[PDB]
RNA sequence: AGGUUUUGCGCGAGUGUUUGGGUGUAAAACCCGCACGCGUAAUGAAAGUGAACGUAGGUGAGAGCUUCGGCGCAUCAUCGA
RNA sequence: AGACUAAUCGAACCAUCUAGUAGCUGGUUACCGCCGAAGUUUCCCUCAGGAUAGCAGUGUCGACCUUCAGUUUUAUGAGGU
RNA sequence: UUAACUGAACGUGGGCAUUCGAAUGUAUCGACACUAGUGGGCCAUUUUUGGUAAGCAGAACUGGCGAUGCGGGAUGAACCG
RNA sequence: AGGUGUCCUAAGGGGGGCUCAUGGAGAACAGAAAUCUCCAGUAGAACAAAAGGGUAAAAGUCCCCUUGAUUUUGAUUUUCAGUGUGAAUACAAACCAUGAAAGUGUGGCCUAUCGAUCCUUUAGUCCCUCGAAAUUUGAGGCUAGAGGUGCCAGAAAAGUUACCACAGGGAUAACUGGCUUGUGGCGGCCAAGCGUUCAUAGCGACGUCGCUUUUUGAUCCUUCGAUGUCGGCUCUUCCUAUCAUACCGAAGCAGAAUUCGGUAAGCGUUGGAUUGUUCACCCACUAAUAGGGAACGUGAGCUGGGUUUAGACCGUCGUGAGACAG
């Protein structure tokens, strides 16, 4: 026949049992969602600067 | 029993009393950069790019900037774990937050106190500390003499 | 609900790739040929003794259908399809509704 | 009734398989019989080889 | 016991009946105690009371072990870099709150006392002001430490 | 009562090998002695790795050691508490001096043909009892076929348990968007 | 019988003798090899195509080693090929 | 009269298929030691039942990383009882 | 992107610790693998819905019985210690 | 307390001029209300629809032009397992509308208005395959829509059993017992009034406070591997809310006959016609013919008239098997 419908009696205790784990923050957050126009430019910018560092060895005064 | 996108938002999304009509234009002149600390507060008069009722009052970190909107990161609490949500909100609903402003003010004085003290030759005592109990002192009764009190009798007022 | 007999919109043709004028028509279902794999497989399963071998639908609930417009390009004769919402009465090419002249 | 992440099973044990089970418990015994037959065949074909080109 | 006062007691290092610790009163701790008011009794110690508490029941925390303080060498090997080398330095730093009070008081294990001698009162789960035994008694906790320990 | 959250909580790391190799037990006795009576952390780290299991001691290869033999390391001692195998791609083997748990037949042959030395862990303790001028190496821990199935789910890009690979197996619905949805 | 994770063992870019043959103190023990199974290369419905610009890359951490300047295994995050 | 057809009839008796199926009752065999729950979320011709998440045990690995916290203080936001 | 080396992101180099920038605790840090039982609940202070009311039916935060003995309420699963 | 299975070529998009509902005062027929004019007028009007939010040189209203209700795939939000469906948000690459321009536009101002696998059918490239080799028909493939499941995460489906069967349930009804007392029964408090005059000899409106478990309800805690389920016959005992008997107090108590109250349960409380009756109504005697309990006392104490197995008849209902607290 009829029975109970809903409850939230033991949920808070069950959750706090072994902690509410907040995810760990990092140093370089991902670029998933940033605007594609900015993304295109950023890729080129890193490519160019990376070559300059290697060039700064055979060449000079790239600071 | 229903659950719509704006259920139970009768008093939250409303504008105030004697605050109707034109939106002050100084809102549209602020600028945002990634890493800024903003807080969400929705305006009822603008129906485009508005957030769900849960984020009305939360605080988050900008992670993206676009033509007329910013991307904010905030932390939601599902049962027994946290999740990070990424929402898109129009700048008409956002505002720069004064949560870290005290920290920035304090760090500047700390640097300059330390610099000045190193040149002079006295220790610093820079980090703050809670309110300690009071200290001893003396109170005079000259030209201030005590007045005697006493409880008052009962009487009906009506 | 009425729609004009012609309208101009995008044309995905290999040489148009731009807005062009289109003729509007309604979509009618195919004749349902008797050589499709489904029909051939069904006819073999139903032969011999055994009776009816696949379900037959009985519980209808919908009163309407969705209408889908067929478009035809005026230049390259490419075609497009666009669905609408549900509607009871539909007709294309009607006379534009007048304004402020109502009288009975 | 799946309960966890497993590989979807397909075991063709649904007829009366127990009535047709073959076990090879006579693997050495047969080998001995075959060798006896070869020697008898070799003795019958006295100076000739056993196989054929 | 409800979850909030439970956590506060765990942080105050009072996980057992008849445990005692020293704390320095500031605005950030005087009010914290007020939350657990229906579970503790506290007051102001004097010189005699702290003196006997350290001698008779003093134990120390060394590598996470309860080591009884029977020789001055134990204190120097663990609190020597702060300038504490003898029982008087420990007692002095605890009594007159000094710049190293924090380390001094975290060294000592929480004291385990026995039930008092002359009982408590008729009903001991009310407040001292009304006539009970728990809460803030000002200077009358010295008489309670004498009997309890 | 005492009102604690944890009590009688065991440890989490092995404290002795679960194998019963007689020669392995001798290593453990020797390095127990060394780690107890020295101050070089090299000895303690070697001791712990002697307990591990075969999936915690993945194999290393001549190419991986050859990688770390550059930029001023051509005269250090490589130590690998694991097996050491050959690589069919490294065409020319440099000059090395290796100390490993066990080599393969071809791996040992090729090292000694270039003009190096292969040791064992007992000889290593006899030559460099403090680990001076050594460098420790590990193998790739996540390079097992059984690790690509961990944490399977939607939007995870992991490997499923299927009895065969081809067109008819777990392609129709939920992968391509042309039949229902996608993951 | 067929799967899956974990523990011990042998060999290791290979691994697995026993369907079968040779032999035997005979249902034991010992030896032999052509094929074959799994792995070494993926992706598409398919015809098909098919993995190095760099000392096999850059950045932030990392046990250990170190001539004290630095080199940085496993693994985590991120931008690239 | 649903009556009678070997004390058996609103479908006789005998052997086999047959150890026929059951989301339903009943039972389930020596000792000690350590840890120790749920009756709740979503879906099902689902409501005496299953899958899914949660609560629990065991096996470990990375450091002994020095980080964390069912708490307080200080600064600053949101709410319509 | 801006009229523009004007900006935006990522960078090289340098400077600021003498004290790394509130309290308390750290009798318990992070990640992974495989799996058992459970999915009929009931009681109490405070808030509270239907009902004249009920040892009635239905909810929120917390604490208990179920899964737990001991001293008190003469007796009694939920009360006090 | 209510609402949805719709409606719209404009009721979508852009631009531009204007301000509303209503009140005051005037103008031939004209009046309460037709059309015109001035002043005031914070939204009290309008925005397709239920309710809430929002809007004043507009998001309303009138005028001009159009089809962003278009093409290619991705990211994010609410319900959530952070799966699917519905709906929504911010960009990217194209082609366009409008405006002098900045700009705005990816359907309806925001919160609802809808749909999987298999099969059929249409659109697209000029694409792959029919496995001995070619060419044209035919068929099978890849990408996007439509045909529908309202029990809406989606089986193809009429009744009866009073001839009945099996596995279970006190998780679930019909009887006792337990908590409650609305309804049922009984008793009080104040006093407008009746009683010839006079509130309380005898009564009591409008209101209000209680008691009991011999009526009936509400709940489903205990029993479904069973507690024998209406009434009558015989027999014992208990309660008092007293019909008669003992002794008394009041009266609108002259006598007689009566009415109200107290102490009191020791002692009695009937014979018959009709009905299975419990309940009821008549005849007659008597001092009187009071009300109740005990597992609605009482079936190894009786009887079997009724209900409540199987046979059978009638009336109404059903096409029929059959149904009826007739
Ligand atoms: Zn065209």
């Amino acid at each position: 026949a009829k029975s109970k419908n809903s409850s939230q009696h033991n949920q808070s205790r069950k959750a706090h049992r072994n902690g509410i784990k907040k995810p760990k923050t990092q140093r370089y957050p991902s670029l998933k969602g940033t605007d594609p126009k900015f993304r295109r430019n950023h890729r080129h910018a890193l490519h160019g600067t990376a070559k300059a560092l290697k060039e700064f060895k055979e060449g000079k005064r790239e600071t | 029993h229903a659950a719509g996108l704006r259920s139970g938002t009768r008093y939250a999304f409303s504008r105030g009393f004697r605050k109707h009509g034109q939106i002050p234009l100084s809102t549209y002149l602020r600028t945002y950069r990634v890493g800024d600390i903003v807080d969400i507060k929705v305006n009822g008069a603008v129906q485009k790019g508005m957030p769900h009722k849960f984020y009305h009052g939360k605080t988050g970190v900008v992670y993206n900037v676009t033509k007329s909107a910013v991307g904010v990161i905030v932390y939601k609490r599902v049962k027994h774990r946290y999740i990070e949500k990424r929402i898109n909100v129009r700048i008409e609903h956002v505002k720069p937050s004064r949560s870290r402003e005290d920290f920035l003010r304090r760090v500047k004085e700390n640097a300059e106190l330390k610099k000045k003290a190193k040149a002079e030759g006295v220790p610093v005592q820079l980090k703050r500390q809670p309110a300690m109990p009071r200290e001893a002192h003396t109170v005079s009764i000259a030209d201030n003499k005590p007045v005697t009190l006493a409880p008052v009798a009962y009487e009906t007022t009506i | 609900v009425n729609v004009p007999k012609t309208r101009k919109t995008f044309c995905k043709g290999k040489d148009c790739q731009k807005h062009t004028l289109h003729k509007v028509t309604q979509y009618k279902a195919g004749k349902a040929s008797a050589f499709a794999q489904g029909k051939r497989r069904y006819d073999r399963k139903q032969s011999g003794y055994g009776g009816q071998t696949k379900p037959v639908f009985h519980k209808k609930a919908k009163t309407t259908k969705k209408i889908v417009l067929r478009l035809e390009c005026s230049v390259c004769k490419t075609k497009k399809q666009l669905p609408l919402k549900r509607c009871k009465h539909f007709e294309l090419g009607g006379d534009k509704k007048t304004k402020g002249a109502a009288l009975v | 009734a799946i309960k966890h992440n497993q590989q979807i099973p397909n075991n063709h044990f649904r007829k009366h398989w127990q009535r047709r089970v073959r076990c090879h418990f006579d693997q050495p015994g047969k080998k001995v019989t075959r060798r006896l037959a070869r020697r008898a065949k070799a003795a019958a074909l006295a100076p000739r080889p056993v196989d054929k080109l | 016991i409800p979850p909030k006062p439970r956590k506060i007691l765990q942080l105050l290092r009072l996980r057992q009946i008849n445990n005692g610790v020293f704390v320095k009163v500031t605005k950030a701790t005087a009010e914290m105690i007020k939350i657990v008011e229906p579970w503790v009794a506290y007051g102001y110690p004097n010189l005699k009371s702290v003196r006997e508490l350290i001698y008779k029941r003093g134990y120390g925390k060394v590598n996470g072990q309860r080591i009884p303080l029977t020789d001055n060498a134990i204190i120097e090997e663990n609190l020597g870099k702060y300038g504490i080398i003898c029982i008087e330095d420990l007692i002095h730093e605890i009594f007159t709150v000094g710049p190293n009070f924090k380390q001094a008081a975290n060294f000592l294990w929480p004291f385990k006392l026995s039930n008092p001698n002359g009982g408590f009162r008729p009903r001991k789960f009310k407040h001292f002001i009304e006539g009970g035994d728990l809460g803030n008694r000002e200077e009358h906790i010295n008489a309670l430490i004498r009997a309890m320990n | 009562g005492i009102d604690l959250r944890w009590k009688h909580v065991r440890s989490s790391h092995r404290k002795a090998p679960k194998s019963d190799n007689v020669y392995l037990k001798l290593l453990v006795k020797l390095y127990r002695f060394l780690a107890r009576r020295t101050e070089a952390p090299f000895n303690k780290v070697v001791l712990r790795r002697l307990f591990m299991s075969r999936i915690n001691r993945p194999p290393v290869s001549l190419s991986r050691i050859a990688r770390n033999l550059k930029n001023g390391n051509e005269k250090k001692t490589v130590v690998v508490v694991a097996t050491v195998t050959d690589d069919n791609r490294l065409l020319q083997v440099p000059k090395m001096e290796v100390a490993a748990l066990r080599f393969t037949a071809k791996a040992r042959a090729r090292i000694e043909a270039a003009g190096g030395r292969t040791l064992t862990l007992d000889q290593l303790a006899l030559e460099k009892p403090t680990g001076a001028n050594t460098l420790l190496l590990r193998g790739p821990k996540n390079a097992r076929e059984a690790v690509k199935h961990f944490g399977f789910g939607p939007h995870k890009h992991k490997k499923p348990y299927v009895r065969s690979k081809g067109r008819k197996f777990e392609r129709a619905r939920g992968r391509r968007r042309s039949r229902g949805f996608k993951v």
